[PDB]
């Protein structure tokens, strides 16, 4: 899972 | 129904993580919020034909400093209202929000805060979750950590969110581990540290002021969502949270019957009495925000749209859903916050965009 697109 | 009726941009183009409205202000004083990105806060004032007035920011001195986290309260001695502030360095900061000075800092956290929450009944109790895997109360009239919920059975990746239940009596926290856990603080143990914390003045006793070491929640669960879980609030008995899977799951620990005061550590089952869907929503730490009297739900998405769910329904999964959307908004919205009185919901994006809608 990332945190920013 | 809102309708979009202003946006501005911060000139330091970071994303705002957080914002909040003031709900201590004043009767007849003007609406004002605090977004939180980059190394500042910044607070502004709502006014009518959809201005919103540049108050004054707090920078912190260090550069590398990033904020993600604000949560009012107020002095209980003299009403004003108090702004604490956190992120990557791990330092609570206590703001005056009338001069923006930083009053005084807290620091314990093994690394970043995530969250923090005020006390629903005790404005001096704030709640802080960080990356180093605990939470920590603090008590910010007599500036004493009163717990650290933490161990082995406590979280076993950064902790993400939490909230506090209505009566302030237990605490639901979630994070990267996937896991929801509950942490009671009307224990007796815990109610007399809170005690302890308010009669200790470190000018009158020779004694540090010990915290409580909580190494065991009080119900934990890994069965609601399937990854990092970023955002969670009671409503009444009955839990909300999200994860980065395009939902938002309403749940209760045990069964459909089972009592959430009745509820044991052991405790082995969920029910699930609801769940809201939306798009394009898959990168984490995106929060969704209620209104004061919780008849209304409002999250942003990656791409800028708003969804706001109407809570005002006799059971979680009648939920009515309204969307917002503005063809100059396209970042992540990373949390969204309502007045006070319900009239204005302010949207904050990965862009340094601020959205107002208007009721």
């Amino acid at each position: 899972a990332r945190k920013s697109a | 129904s809102f309708k979009c009726v202003n946006s501005l941009k911060e000139d330091h183009n970071q994303p705002l993580f957080g914002v909040q409205f003031n709900w201590h202000s004043k009767e007849g004083d003007p609406l004002v919020f605090a977004t939180v990105g980059s190394n500042r806060v910044t607070l502004y004032e709502c006014h009518s034909q959809g201005e919103i007035r540049l108050l004054q920011s707090y920078v912190d001195a260090d550069a590398d400093e990033n904020f993600y986290t604000c949560a009012w309260t107020y002095d209980s001695n003299t009403s004003h209202p108090l702004l604490a502030v956190a992120g990557s360095r791990g330092i609570i900061r206590i703001i005056n929000p009338i001069t923006m000075q930083c009053i005084k800092h807290y620091v314990g956290h093994g690394n970043a805060i995530n969250e923090l929450k005020f006390h629903p009944r005790d404005p001096n109790l704030l709640l802080s979750v960080s990356k180093d895997h605990a939470l920590r109360l603090w008590n910010i009239q007599t500036d004493t950590l009163v717990a650290i919920f933490g161990g082995v059975e406590g979280h076993r990746d950064e902790v993400l969110s939490a909230d506090y239940d209505l009566l302030g009596e237990k605490i639901m926290s979630c994070g990267m581990d996937h896991s929801l856990k509950l942490w009671r603080i009307n224990s007796k143990r815990m109610m007399n540290a809170i005690k302890e914390s308010y009669d200790y003045n470190p000018n009158k006793t020779n004694r540090p002021f010990i915290s409580q070491k909580i190494h065991f929640p009080d119900f934990s669960t890994r069965d609601i969502h399937r990854n990092y879980v970023d955002c969670v609030r009671w409503l009444g008995d009955l839990i909300l949270s999200k994860s980065c899977e395009n939902a938002i799951v309403c749940w209760k620990p045990g069964k459909m019957e089972d009592d959430i005061d009745k509820i044991k550590p052991s405790e082995s089952n969920v029910t699930i009495l609801g769940r809201f869907d939306y798009s394009q929503c898959d990168i984490w730490y995106m929060r969704f925000s209620m209104d004061f009297w919780q008849k209304m739900l409002a999250l942003g998405n990656q791409v800028g749209k708003l969804y706001v769910w109407d809570l005002e329904v006799e059971d979680p999964h009648k939920a009515k859903c309204t969307t917002l959307t503005h063809h100059k908004c396209g970042a992540a919205i990373r949390q969204t916050s309502f007045s006070r009185d319900s009239s204005i919901l302010i949207a904050v994006c990965d862009d340094a965009s601020i959205w107002r809608w208007d009721r």
